[PDB]
RNA sequence: CACGGACCAAGGAGUCUAACGUCUAUGCGAGUGUUUGGGUGUAAAACCCAUACGCGUAAUGAAAGUGAACGUAGGUUGGGG
RNA sequence: GUCGAAUUUGGGUAUAGGGGCGAAAGACUAAUCGAACCAUCUAGUAGCUGGUUCCUGCCGAAGUUUCCCUCAGGAUAGCAGAAGCUCGUAUCAGUUUUAUGAGGUAAAGCGAAUGAUUAGAGGUUCCGGGGUCGAAAUGACCUUGACCUAUUCUCAAACUUUAAAUAUGUAAGAAGUCCUUGUUACUUAAUUGAACGUGGACAUUUGAAUGAAGAGCUUUUAGUGGGCCAUUUUUGGUAAGCAGAACUGGCGAUGCGGGAUGAACCGAACGUAGAGUUAAGGUGCCGGAAUACACGCUCAUCAGACACCACAAAAGGUGUUAG
RNA sequence: GCCCUGAAAAUGGAUGGCGCUCAAGCGUGUUACCUAUACUCUACCGUCAGGGUUGAUAUGAUGCCCUGACGAGUAGGCAGG
RNA sequence: GUGAUUUCUGCCCAGUGCUCUGAAUGUCAAAGUGAAGAAAUUCAACCAAGCGCGGGUAAACGGCGGGAGUAACUAUGACU
RNA sequence: GAAGACAUUGUCAGGUGGGGAGUUUGGCUGGGGCGGCACAUCUGUUAAACGAUAACGCAGAUGUCCUAAGGGGGGCUCAUGGAGAACAGAAAUCUCCAGUAGAACAAAAGGGUAAAAGCCCCCUUGAUUUUGAUUUUCAGUGUGAAUACAAACCAUGAAAGUGUGGCCUAUCGAUCCUUUAGUCCCUCGGAAUUUGAGGCUAGAGGUGCCAGAAAAGUUACCACAGGGAUAACUGGCUUGUGGCAGUCAAGCGUUCAUAGCGACAUUGCUUUUUGAUUCUUCGAUGUCGGCUCUUCCUAUCAUACCGAAGCAGAAUUCGGUAA
RNA sequence: GCGGAUUUAGCUCAGUUGGGAGAGCGCCAGACUGAAGAUCUGGAGGUCCUGUGUUCGAUCCACAGAAUUCGCACCA
RNA sequence: CGCGGGGUGGAGCAGCCCGGUAGCUCGUCGGGCUCAUAACCCGAAGGUCGUCGGUUCAAAUCCGGCCCCCGCAACCA
RNA sequence: AUGUUU
């Protein structure tokens, strides 16, 4: 009879992200004339830790092409990017790790990061530590690039969308056991109030669909329809299948 | 909780307080259930007897 | 039960007013019409919000219905209705009983 | 060996209203109701009043409708006076 | 318990009631939490609990019928009051008698039907047949069985020929009886009959007894719709101060005398007094009233001592008494 | 028949108590006696009923008076205060 | 959901769920269409999703047999 | 830049929707629940010889079945037994005799029935129409069922007659709505015609909780009004059960009924068993056991003194006065 | 104790409409095999769970009892 | 109540979508082959189309009822 | 294609 925890998360009162210590939004440069037609050279000034983020950020300073001043940008650092390195961003920049290129300008098999979904959105895909997008081909007519995303999905993107050459730094991070509730605590202290998690089966019926019973048990199928409503969508939402995954992925 | 089911106790006393009344016999009782053929002819016989007894006053 | 057709019985057609032959059929209710005032009122009452606004009977106990014979006079066409006692198997056809047979 | 009550004072519970049944009193009586309102006034009183309206004088039928004396407004039996 | 990090804590800040918040106890959300607090709707509804305020006088119940989503409630009828009304040569009655019915209980019956049921005796060998012979048949037997016949012992709420007692219907007159003859479309073969009449006759007992603060009639309303007890009939139960019926009388609703005491038993029902007599019960003393009279019985190292009723049995005793 | 055996329960206790033994016990019979709000008579109160009396000084005719009977009461009704 | 590590997580997709399929597919609303009628209206065809049909899924909910005989003493039954 | 008359948005429509809202989730009842139906009914009995009459009393039955198993008429006589006839015997079919019904009549039971109410045959639709009266249940309402007529039309029989369903006693259903039949009647209210709708009369679709709501659980988180009308303790009645004790004496005891036992029976006591009941307590009598402590009972284990023995002693057993 | 159930040749069972008791696995006999097992052919096999009762008969239309089980047996 | 679909030898079945005419496989019975079974071969048996009624020179097939099963949809006495 | 044992 009560509003459940996943429903309460949407109001965003105590469930907002803890963004005080963060360096700023990690974005490519605004897609401007210089990047649309040639390239622009910036310099990496700092590689810095971002709170709540696994991958380090790179503060890259470009010259303002229209006003005498510097424009600092917060990139997600690719592995191998170092301070004092010249980053080149644009249609005519070279195929070097850390450079920002349009997806059409890179050969098939190129590994890019912080890939734009649409040209100019300043980076949407393969931003987490160790992740990357693989160019698997181009369609020059109806100019598009087919790419492989970290999740294994194949996506067709505009050939004008940009990506950063290389793989997001900080990879292998999830290979270390946290080993400690305290370490999970400090991990989520800088991300959001989503931890620790009480099992719904350990609650009362008023609190959760799984609550109640003289033994802890779901009672009904945990696979919940996609057409279910808020307060019902606890468990395995719209599960195509359950049980231990046995066999191969990448269906056709 | 179960209760009493039935008794005629005190019923005769109640009925005899105002007494069992004989049903007030009348002369000329009603002809309600009487044979309608007999009644149909009785009406005509009575109308004729009334006319005759009226005319008999000369 | 087995009820025969052709029913020589009384007719009230104001022309026969006497025993005539009657074709026997079984009464079938007939489709509930819209525009019957009860149906109109019920639809108006069910419209909008409020849910079910009249009872819906559930506690069924009868296992039979009373068959009604429609007796139609073969000459004047006037119809009469006769109710039979409750029965589980009602046939209008023939196949009369035979005695002494196998 | 059921419940309330330690004690005392004061307060403390079938009321009023709309519409009605029976009975009774009163007025008038096939009629009755002046008081919506008007006139008037010694001014929320008392007094006076037209047209209406209500109920009654007719019932019955779903309705269209029809609508109450054979007679000394009947005969018989009882009936106070 | 823990005590250097999932640590403790101040202040600021955010989340607000079917909402929040929850390392999850339905926990916490200002002593309030399985839905906070405040005000209003709201004097919410209650078939449920409690209370319901002066006197006297007269009358005076019900716990039963039917129906209900009814079983702690209501409607309905009944019981009760009040108002009376029409009459009063008069009507009737928790009663008897006479006459005439009806009943299938008590009893009774089973050498009477049905059903139970004890035993012996005659037959049936076609007895059910076996055994045994019979070379074999039932042919002889023996025999067990059955049937049949005449008997015999015992039985029945759902057996019965018979059949009470109590209880119960009707009648015992003037709205009657008798005589004559008018109506009718009914009925008859038919003025045949049926019904209703006209006219005529019969008042001392007008057709048993007893009684009759009269009889009849109407309206309208209260409370009640938990009952319980005693004798007798009676069902279930080992039984019950159990549970359920019948008739009556009671208690409830009722004091009074008696049963010490006690709702119901006995007696008797009640204005205020006086006198007398009693009821039931008592009369050694408590305690009013004979330590009366008379014939017996009893001696108990647990005597006995008034019904309801407050307990005792089978079996025994040269105790004692009488047969 | 009476008495005894049969006959064992928990606080100390009950023919009501005391006590009673040719009883003050048991069975039976006869009288006398005691006493209820009952019965009988009388008085008074009230209720009901039936009557008398508007013939005057006479003011209580719902009055005055005569006669008989009756009187329990919860819930409840009505009446007079 | 389970609950360090270690070792291991067997069988079942019949049921209830969840999910994937889609004009070859039955049913299926309003609108729209056709017919009949003077019209209200009636009837018919068509009719999306859903369901049904076909598949997957248990580290989804869950579930995971009975009787008899039988071995150089009895007993027990590898066995049928 | 992307996208594009598609999204989106608005309205309606179908699906999905315990996420949420509102509500419901019978009654009787030897407490309630489970069980059952004693809830609407029928037979016999209880039931106490008019009628009425209760229990979760007893033995059963009903929600159907039948175009004949209804109606009329005719002819015949059933169960059973005996005696006979090739196959053919206990059972086939044929024949006679006896045969009060010991058969049959749809079903439960009871009643009823013999030229029939049974069996067979013939003809039929009275299982029809109209609207009244009446009986049972009863408030003298309804419903169901039934009775006797009236007014028609029919059936059957030679006819008298009989027939308004089943030989009788059970076999069933309001308002509103729908639907059908009938009357071709009334209304659609400014006036008409035709559709449509609404009326009047009679049925059908149903309420079995059967005088007739439309209805799933859980609460060990619980709440309120109450209830000793009602359970879980004591107490009270009872004592089946439990426990204890008698009487008789077939037997055991090598003999021998009773030293000690004791069958088949039978009489009791007790209330430290458990039931049965529901009288007290639900505005509350603190609900196991133990610990502690006092007292009481005796149906006595020991101790005292004794009687008996299948008591030689010893030990033991039975019993008495004894708590 | 309440509500269900099912009882049939040695074992598992089909039954049966008012007939008449059958099929497998067993068993016996006979085949085939050198022989055994396997396999084939046959045959017997019950007084139908019990008594009584309706019956022309009727385990079967039917009445009560048993046996073996299941489920329920709760609030204190 | 509506709309659809289906019922065929013992079993599953094709047959139907405009009569020329009831078949396929297994199972069952016999023979052959084999040293003996299986497969296989040759035979033989098994239905007149769930049940009625109707159209049609002659209907499993058309047409409408009835029964049974399934799927979806519907629900004021 | 199947054909156990001594
Ligand atoms: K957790
Ligand atoms: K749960
Ligand atoms: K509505
Ligand atoms: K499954
Ligand atoms: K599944
Ligand atoms: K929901
Ligand atoms: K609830
Ligand atoms: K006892
Ligand atoms: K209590
Ligand atoms: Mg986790
Ligand atoms: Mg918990
Ligand atoms: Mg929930
Ligand atoms: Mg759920
Ligand atoms: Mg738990
Ligand atoms: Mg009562
Ligand atoms: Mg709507
Ligand atoms: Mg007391
Ligand atoms: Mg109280
Ligand atoms: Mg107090
Ligand atoms: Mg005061
Ligand atoms: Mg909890
Ligand atoms: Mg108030
Ligand atoms: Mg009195
Ligand atoms: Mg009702
Ligand atoms: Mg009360
Ligand atoms: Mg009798
Ligand atoms: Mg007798
Ligand atoms: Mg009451
Ligand atoms: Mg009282
Ligand atoms: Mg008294
Ligand atoms: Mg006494
Ligand atoms: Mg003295
Ligand atoms: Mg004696
Ligand atoms: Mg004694
Ligand atoms: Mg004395
Ligand atoms: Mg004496
Ligand atoms: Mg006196
Ligand atoms: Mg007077
Ligand atoms: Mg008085
Ligand atoms: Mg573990
Ligand atoms: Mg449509
Ligand atoms: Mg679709
Ligand atoms: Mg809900
Ligand atoms: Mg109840
Ligand atoms: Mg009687
Ligand atoms: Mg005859
Ligand atoms: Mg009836
Ligand atoms: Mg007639
Ligand atoms: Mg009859
Ligand atoms: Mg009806
Ligand atoms: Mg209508
Ligand atoms: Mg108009
Ligand atoms: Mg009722
Ligand atoms: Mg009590
Ligand atoms: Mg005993
Ligand atoms: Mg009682
Ligand atoms: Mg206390
Ligand atoms: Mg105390
Ligand atoms: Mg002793
Ligand atoms: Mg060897
Ligand atoms: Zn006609």
């Amino acid at each position: 009879g009560r509003v459940i925890r996943n429903q309460r998360k949407g109001a965003g009162s105590i469930f907002t992200s803890h963004t005080r210590l963060r360096q700023g939004a990690a974005k490519l440069r605004t897609l401007d004339y210089a990047e649309r037609h040639g390239y622009i050279r910036g310099i990496v000034k700092q590689i810095v830790h971002d709170s709540g983020r696994g991958a380090p950020l790179a503060k890259v300073v470009f010259r303002d092409p229209y006003k005498y001043r510097l424009r600092e940008e917060i990139f997600i650092a690719n592995e191998g990017v170092h301070t004092g390195q010249f980053i080149y961003a644009g249609k005519k920049a070279s195929l070097n790790v850390g450079n920002v290129l349009p997806l059409g300008s890179v050969p098939e098999g190129t590994i890019v990061s912080n890939v734009e979904e649409k040209p100019g959105d300043r980076g949407a895909l393969a931003r987490a530590s160790g992740n990357y997008v693989i160019i698997i081909g181009h369609n020059p007519d109806e100019n598009k690039t087919r790419v492989r995303l970290p999740s294994g999905a194949k996506k067709v993107i505009s050939s004008d969308a940009r990506g950063v050459i290389g793989v997001i730094a900080g990879g292998g991070r999830v290979d270390k056991p946290l080993l400690k509730a305290g370490r999970a605590f400090h991990k989520y202290r800088l991300k959001r109030n989503s931890w620790p998690k009480t099992r719904g089966v350990a609650m009362n019926p008023v609190d959760h669909p799984h609550g109640g019973g003289n033994h802890q048990h779901i009672g009904k199928a945990s696979t919940i329809s996609r057409g279910a409503v808020s307060g019902q969508k606890a468990g395995l939402i719209a599960a195509r299948r359950t049980g231990l995954l046995r066999g191969s992925q990448k269906t056709q | 909780a179960k209760s009493k089911n039935h008794t005629a106790h005190n019923q005769t006393r109640k009925a005899h307080r105002n007494g069992i009344k004989k049903p007030k016999t009348y002369k000329y009782p009603s002809l309600k259930g009487v044979d309608p053929k007999f009644r149909r002819n009785h009406k005509h016989a009575l109308h004729g007897t009334a006319k005759a007894l009226a005319a008999a006053k000369k | 039960v087995n009820v025969p057709k052709t029913r020589k019985t009384y007719c009230k057609g104001k022309t026969c007013r006497k025993h005539t032959q009657h074709k026997v059929t079984q009464y079938k209710a007939g489709k509930a019409s819209l525009f019957a005032q009860g149906k109109r009122r019920y639809d108006r009452k069910q419209s909008g919000f409020g849910g079910q606004t009249k009872p819906v009977f559930h506690k069924k106990a009868k296992t039979t219905k009373k068959v009604v014979l429609r007796l139609e006079c073969v000459k004047c066409k006037t119809r009469a209705q006769l109710t039979l006692k409750r029965c589980k198997h009602f046939e209008l056809g023939g196949e009369k009983k035979q005695k002494g047979q196998a």
